[PDB]
């Protein structure tokens, strides 16, 4: 299992290798991930908007 | 009030109800499963596997049952020919028993989720409402996957620990269940080599092993998570339909085209076969092999076996059906009964003829003989037409060479134009038509009737997946839209099309 | 826990959706009726 | 090396280099040069 | 001549959604009439 | 909501709704990969078409003996 | 040497024209000269290391066209014969020598050059072309160790241009390189099998 | 700050010289994604594997047991497959490792060094110099003999002899 305390902040890209680029592009290191997409992603619109009602009507 | 085509959508926010619904399909799919091979035991006719054999009674399950492994039954019969001692709990019964024991633990599961719908599991710790990590249960599901496909091609297929799959030869003579050693060079991408199948499960087990890993270990990009729409279980469906109907026009295809993994012991044969003449020129070599040991034409044609033969008829292509012609293909034609040998036709003079075989496209054709030249010799009138080159007139005479009727030789017309009608579908064949009431339209094999349902609902999931990638990507106007569209449809109002901040 | 389901909707179909479906059940019947019998 | 392997290589180069090469990096320049004024 | 068991498939095809659609809006009317 | 044993086991299994990888993360390998499926897909598909005849590969009903 | 007046800013290739942005007389070699604008969409870094590698392989290349066409090591010449240029390298994959020389250098290659890839993309001290392989310490001072990587550069360039001549030389004719030259007349040429 | 090995490439950041063995030497970079103690763990064992089946080479070329039969070391192989002796060897290598797994576990918690099963019966490495030492030479053994099994394996492979009746007659092939 890949090691503790890694991250793509203290690592130095200048020292990267085949083994540590393919596991930056496979998604290693990502403790930066605690975002959320905070999008309900199943919210249907509910703003109904009232047409003023005519003096013809 | 909810329609009526939206009434399953409330199971669409409740996880607990939704492995309930899906418990009871399951267990419906499993339970007709059963009863289907219940019927298909019911009405199967293990006598004669020659010229009876399950793709001539209809048997739909019970080729799938054999492909892989499952050729025995209790009553002491095998699908092969063969007598079984001792049959075994894996028979056609047993499978049959154990998808109905199958089919009602699921239905007992189901009720249990749908009354238990509440559970902690469903519910997100960090806001508390029922949510569901789709990332990671397709992590969880493809890593089973893929241990259930290495698996099975590691050891049921190649017989490590199974039975094997059901390996025939290029003719369908002598097919069995056999462990099947996996080929792992490029012949493992030839379709009808069957180590392709072991290699191929092995591989993709592997890597969808691996995968699986990933899958859970990777949390996706917030581009494809907000791209997707990955929080909304409709893009689940969408892609799964995709990818359905995708595997669906793949089954279609290798059951129609014909492939290692759909047999013709099991399914019968395909149209291709009877278009290209291949057991025609398979019959027509061995014949010419035995000719040249010094054999006579009564042996040469006597050591064809009746299984070739009778793969070398028109009423067994799958491509002579009816849409509404119902039934097993014993119902058309009838069931077969014995071989009556090859016809061969000769004039006053000698000279041998050939009856013209019906292409698949007639539902009727001409009945013609032509030469070793090709030319019209002498044929059948329409019906009361006047006639040229008649059957009467030319004196055709017919000599059968093996079957049945080997070595007599019929003069008389009447004979001659029906053995010449029977010699325009291919072998001539002898079949009982009082067992079944068979009415005499030609109905198709289990491997066409396969092919339409599947090629139709792949067809239409098609369209389910359009509907639901619709759906998912417009759930925000799902109940239509508002006033802020009339704004993006100024044309030149912005830059971007939709985008408020590319304002002119 | 076992109990009032939030996910419980009612289901409508008004006077004009039964005739339609009434409608395309029996002429589906009729058009079918020919084939499945021969 | 059969001559509808070798074939099927040249066919999948010809496509990159004339399809997908010219199309992708024309899109790239006129992407990169005619921006959008996001102000 | 004509098929049996062709009666059982047209008979019972035409019946059950006829049913089903039936029984939908009996339980809408119902459902109208208890709201009132 | 009742805990149960199977879901106080399954809860870390089910417990990263809406966690995401920010930024493109790893669509690019993801990109490589489907295209190397796609390759692979088309090389199955030409041989299967017949388009794309490969040695010792007899696409045939003939090649099982 | 790196005076200014064989590289860099004051001369400038295809006179009368602009020298390209990227462009800007730093790398060694730098003549102004690059049409097409080939340095506006590549990394500097990426483009001198393929050069500098391919002008290697290419030197490599083209005394192996000079020595095989004289000089053919013994037990070679009996299991080869007199083939040479596109016909050694069909019976060497059979042979042997040339799946050896594959691996080898691949192997040399994984292990060397994919990692100084990635370290002198990403922003390492390395510079392209630079292995640090400098045994019997030739070329210690600077000044002697910028004529020596123009001097490499240009041979480099020289060396591929020729190995290119020399292939298409045995290609239309049917003879190595000092054969091709002593032998002018483009008649009385034999089989060139590929 | 360069390899000392490599010249060229930088120095890799678990690499920082404590260990024995450790010139910087990691091109692919290994040590930058994995533990650095599981793969010594996994280089030593490698190693004393090695070193032990080089060893084997050479006696059973030299001397086999007057009970077992005499013959090649590696086509002995499929006789011990058929006769049970590969399957007793297995049978206490698992019985060895099974305990070697709660040590490989102990490593991952970081109570256990790289290697280290404290197993010094002799009593031959005690001043910690001369232990430093015996580790510098342990590792490079290791690996000139991971090396040189692979090398006896493939020459027997391609020349159908041993390694001492190669080095006897020298046929090139
Ligand atoms: C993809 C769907 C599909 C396909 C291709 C077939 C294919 C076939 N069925 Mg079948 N069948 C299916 C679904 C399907 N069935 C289902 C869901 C049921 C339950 C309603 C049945 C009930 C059924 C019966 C009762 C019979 C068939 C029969 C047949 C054969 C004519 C043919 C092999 C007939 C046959 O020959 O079987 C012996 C037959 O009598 N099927
Ligand atoms: C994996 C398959 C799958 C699944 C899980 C769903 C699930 C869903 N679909 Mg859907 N759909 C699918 C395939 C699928 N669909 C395909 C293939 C098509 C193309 C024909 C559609 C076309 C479609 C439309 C047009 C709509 C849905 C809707 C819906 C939602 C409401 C449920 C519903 O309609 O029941 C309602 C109850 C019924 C439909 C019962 C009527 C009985 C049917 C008409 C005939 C009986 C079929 C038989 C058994 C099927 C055999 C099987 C082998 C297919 C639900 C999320 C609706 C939606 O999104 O609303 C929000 C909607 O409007 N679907
Ligand atoms: C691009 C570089 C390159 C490549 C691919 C080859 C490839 C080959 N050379 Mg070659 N060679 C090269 C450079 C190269 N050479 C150089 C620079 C020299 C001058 C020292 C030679 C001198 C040379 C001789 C004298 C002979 C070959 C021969 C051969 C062939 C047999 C393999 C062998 O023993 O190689 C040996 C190659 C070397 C020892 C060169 C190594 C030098 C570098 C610096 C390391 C093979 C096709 C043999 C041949 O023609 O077969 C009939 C042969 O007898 N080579
Ligand atoms: C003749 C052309 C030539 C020239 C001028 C150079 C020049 C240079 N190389 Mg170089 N190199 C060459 C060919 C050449 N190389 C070839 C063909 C290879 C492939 C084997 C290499 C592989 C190579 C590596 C791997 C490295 C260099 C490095 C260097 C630099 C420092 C070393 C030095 O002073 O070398 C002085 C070189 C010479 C005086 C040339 C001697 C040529 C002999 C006499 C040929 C032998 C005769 C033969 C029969 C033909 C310097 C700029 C190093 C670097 O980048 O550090 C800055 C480095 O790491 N080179
Ligand atoms: C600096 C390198 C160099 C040198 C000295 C030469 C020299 C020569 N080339 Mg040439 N050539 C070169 C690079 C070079 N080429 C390159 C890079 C290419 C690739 C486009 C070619 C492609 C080429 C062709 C196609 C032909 C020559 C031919 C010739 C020869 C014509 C005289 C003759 O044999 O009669 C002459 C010796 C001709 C030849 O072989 O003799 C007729 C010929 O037909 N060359
Ligand atoms: C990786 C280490 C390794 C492995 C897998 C084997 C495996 C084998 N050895 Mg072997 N051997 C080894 C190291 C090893 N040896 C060493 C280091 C020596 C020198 C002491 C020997 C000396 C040796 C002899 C003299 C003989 C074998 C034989 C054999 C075979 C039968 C087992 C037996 O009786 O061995 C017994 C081996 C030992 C007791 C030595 C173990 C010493 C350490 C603990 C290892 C078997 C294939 C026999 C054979 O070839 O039968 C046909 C045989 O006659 N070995
Ligand atoms: C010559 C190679 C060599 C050397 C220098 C070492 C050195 C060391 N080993 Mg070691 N080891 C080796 C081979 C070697 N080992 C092999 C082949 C195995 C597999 C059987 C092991 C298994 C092993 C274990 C399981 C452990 C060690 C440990 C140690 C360390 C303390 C023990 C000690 O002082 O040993 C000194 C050893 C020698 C001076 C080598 C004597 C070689 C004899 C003379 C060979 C016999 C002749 C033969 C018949 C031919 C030390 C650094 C321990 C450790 O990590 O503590 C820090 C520990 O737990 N080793
Ligand atoms: C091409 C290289 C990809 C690359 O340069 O990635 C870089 C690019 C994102 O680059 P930026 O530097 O804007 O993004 C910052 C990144 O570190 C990720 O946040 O990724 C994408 O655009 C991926 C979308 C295209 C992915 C589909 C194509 C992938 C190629 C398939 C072959
Ligand atoms: C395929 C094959 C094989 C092979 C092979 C081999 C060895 C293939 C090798 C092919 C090579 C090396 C081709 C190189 C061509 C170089 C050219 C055209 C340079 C042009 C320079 C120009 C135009 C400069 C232009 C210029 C510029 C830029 C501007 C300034 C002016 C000027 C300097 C004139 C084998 C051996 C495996 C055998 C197999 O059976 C078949
Ligand atoms: C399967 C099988 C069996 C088996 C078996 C077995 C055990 C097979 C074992 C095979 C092995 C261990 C092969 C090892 C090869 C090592 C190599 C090529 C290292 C090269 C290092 C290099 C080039 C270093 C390069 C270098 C580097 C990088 C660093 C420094 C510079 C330089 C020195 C140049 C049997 C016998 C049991 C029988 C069974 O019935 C079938
Ligand atoms: C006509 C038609 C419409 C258009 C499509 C198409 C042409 C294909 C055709 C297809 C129609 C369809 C979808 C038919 C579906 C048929 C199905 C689902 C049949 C399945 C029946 C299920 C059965 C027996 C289950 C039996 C299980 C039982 C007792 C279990 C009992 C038990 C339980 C409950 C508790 C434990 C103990 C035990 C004994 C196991």
């Amino acid at each position: 299992k890949p090691r503790a305390d890694l991250d793509r902040a203290m690592m130095d890209p200048a020292r990267d290798t085949v083994v540590s680029s393919l596991y930056k592009s496979l998604g290693g290191a990502l403790d930066k991930t605690a975002v959320y997409d905070e999008e309900d992603q199943l919210l249907i619109l509910s703003d109904m908007e009232t047409f003023p009602e005519t003096e013809l009507g | 009030g909810l329609p009526w085509y939206r009434v399953h959508t409330v199971v669409l926010n409740d996880p607990g109800r939704l492995i309930a619904v899906h418990l009871m399909h399951t267990a419906l799919v499993a339970g007709w499963a059963g009863s289907m091979a219940l019927y298909e035991l019911a009405v199967f006719d293990p006598s004669d596997p020659v010229l009876n054999p399950m793709w001539r009674q209809g048997m739909f399950v019970m080729p799938f049952m054999a492909r892989i492994g499952v050729t025995d039954s209790w009553g002491g019969w095998s699908v092969t020919g063969e007598s079984v001692a001792n049959p075994g709990f894996w028979s056609f019964e047993g499978v049959a028993l154990a998808h109905i024991g199958l089919s009602g633990l699921l239905f007992l599961a189901a009720v249990w989720h749908w009354v238990y719908w509440d559970l902690e599991l469903f519910r997100d710790p960090r806001t508390g409402n029922p949510a569901l990590d789709l990332p990671k249960i397709f992590g969880i599901h493809l890593l089973l996957s893929g241990v259930l496909c290495f698996g099975f091609g590691a050891f049921h297929v190649t017989g490590a620990w199974g039975p094997g799959i059901w390996v025939s030869d290029a003719y369908g003579i002598t097919g069995k269940v056999q462990p099947v050693a996996p080929a792992w060079g490029a012949e493992g991408f030839n379709p009808f080599n069957p180590s392709g199948v072991a290699s191929h499960h092995i591989a993709a087990g592997i890597l969808g092993f691996l995968a699986g890993i990933f899958h859970i270990a990777v949390r996706p990009p917030q581009r494809l998570y907000r791209a997707l729409r990955m929080g909304n279980i409709e893009t689940v469906l969408s892609s799964s339909i995709a990818a359905v109907f995708w595997s669906a026009f793949i089954t279609t295809g290798t059951m129609w085209y014909g492939s290692a993994t759909t047999p013709i012991e099991l399914f019968g044969p395909t149209r291709y076969q009877w278009d290209s003449g291949y057991f025609q020129q398979e019959i027509e070599r061995r014949v010419e092999n035995s000719l040249n040991e010094g054999l006579n034409l009564s042996e040469a044609w006597s050591r064809i076996p009746d299984k070739l033969a009778f793969y070398d008829y028109i009423g067994n292509n799958p491509a002579k059906g009816g849409l509404f012609r119902a039934g097993p293909m014993n119902k058309g034609d009838g069931i077969a009964e014995a071989w009556l040998g090859h016809p061969i036709f000769q004039d006053k003079e000698g000279k041998e003829l050939t009856v013209r075989r019906m292409p698949a496209f007639f539902e009727t054709f001409p009945v013609i003989l032509v030469d070793k030249d090709g030319i019209i010799r002498a044929d059948i009138p329409f019906r009361r037409a006047e006639s040229k080159y008649s059957i009467e007139q030319v004196g055709v005479t017919v000599s059968f060479y093996g079957g049945k009727l080997n070595g007599q030789v019929f003069k008389d017309a009447p004979t001659v134009k029906k053995y010449a009608r029977k010699a325009q579908l291919g072998e001539v064949l002898e079949f009982d038509r009082t067992t079944l009431e068979s009415d005499g339209v030609f109905r198709s094999s289990p491997r066409g009737w396969y092919t339409f349902g599947h090629a139709n609902f792949a067809l239409l999931f098609f369209l389910g997946h359009l509907w639901h990638g619709s759906r998912t990507l417009f759930r925000d106007v799902f109940s239509g839209i508002g006033a802020e569209v009339t704004e993006q449809v100024e044309f030149g109002a912005f830059q971007k099309l939709g985008d408020r901040s590319t304002k002119k | 826990m076992s109990g009032p389901n939030p996910n419980k909707q009612p289901v409508e179909l008004n006077r004009t959706s039964l005739f339609w479906g009434l409608l395309l059940i029996f002429v589906l019947a009729v058009l079918f009726s020919s084939y499945f019998f021969n | 090396m059969t001559p509808s392997l070798s074939a099927f290589i040249n066919s999948l180069l010809l496509g990159l280099f004339v399809v997908v090469i010219p199309i992708g990096a024309a899109l790239f320049l006129v992407s990169q040069s005619d921006r959008v004024t996001r102000t | 001549n004509v098929s049996v068991a062709a009666y059982l498939a047209v008979l019972l095809g035409t019946f059950i959604p006829v049913v089903f659609l039936l029984t939908l809006y009996i339980q809408s009317e119902s459902r109208k009439a208890a709201e009132t | 909501a009742l805990r149960t044993r199977l879901g106080e086991l399954l809860r870390p299994l089910n417990s990263e709704y809406g966690k995401v990888a920010p930024g493109w993360g790893t669509t690019p390998i993801m990109g490589f990969v489907m295209l190397l499926f796609f390759l692979f897909l088309l090389i199955i598909l030409q041989i299967y078409n017949s388009s794309l005849i490969i040695e010792n590969v007899d696409v045939d009903w003939a090649s099982l003996g | 040497y790196k005076d200014g007046i064989i590289q860099g800013l004051g001369v400038e290739a295809i006179p009368g024209a602009g020298r390209p942005a990227n462009l800007d007389g730093t790398l060694v070699g730098d003549v102004g000269f690059d049409p097409l604008g080939f340095s506006n969409w590549l990394d500097l870094r990426w483009a001198r290391e393929a050069e500098i590698k391919h002008g290697r392989v290419a030197m490599l290349a083209a005394t192996g066209m000079i020595v095989q066409d004289a000089y053919k090591f013994p037990g070679f010449e009996g299991e080869f014969g007199g083939a040479a240029m596109m016909k050694l390298h069909n019976l060497a994959v059979e042979q042997g020598a040339m799946q050896q020389l594959l691996l080898w250098l691949g192997l040399l290659e994984i292990i060397s050059g994919v990692p100084a890839i990635i370290q002198t993309l990403n922003g390492s001290e390395r510079q392209p072309g630079d292995f640090g392989f400098d045994p019997l310490n030739c070329g210690a001072n600077p000044d002697t160790l910028a004529r020596r990587q123009l001097t490499e550069l240009k041979n480099g360039r020289l060396a591929m241009i020729a190995v290119g001549g020399m292939v298409h030389h045995y290609l239309l004719v049917g003879r190595g390189p000092i054969e091709f030259i002593t032998n002018i007349p483009n008649f009385k040429n034999p089989l060139p099998p590929f | 700050d360069f390899s000392a090995a490599v010249p060229f490439l930088k120095r890799p950041s678990n690499l920082d010289g404590t260990l024995a063995g450790d010139v910087g030497f990691d091109p692919l970079g290994f040590s930058d994604v994995f533990d650095l103690r599981v793969l010594r763990e996994a280089e030593l064992k490698h190693g004393r594997f090695a070193m032990l089946a080089v060893l084997g080479f050479l006696v059973q070329e030299v001397y086999t047991f007057p009970f077992f039969p005499k013959m090649a070391p590696v086509d002995a192989h499929d006789y011990f497959v058929t006769q049970g002796g590969g399957s007793q060897i297995i049978f206490w290598i698992s019985f060895v490792e099974i305990f070697g797994v709660v040590a490989l576990f102990e490593l991952i918690q970081g109570k256990r060094d790289a290697g280290d099963f404290a197993f010094d019966p002799l009593g031959l490495g005690k001043d910690e110099a001369t232990l430093a030492r015996y580790k510098v030479a342990e590792i490079k053994h290791a690996r000139l003999a991971m090396i040189a099994i692979g090398g006896f394996i493939h020459q027997f492979w391609v020349t159908k002899q041993t390694v001492l009746e190669q080095l006897g007659n020298f046929q090139s092939l």
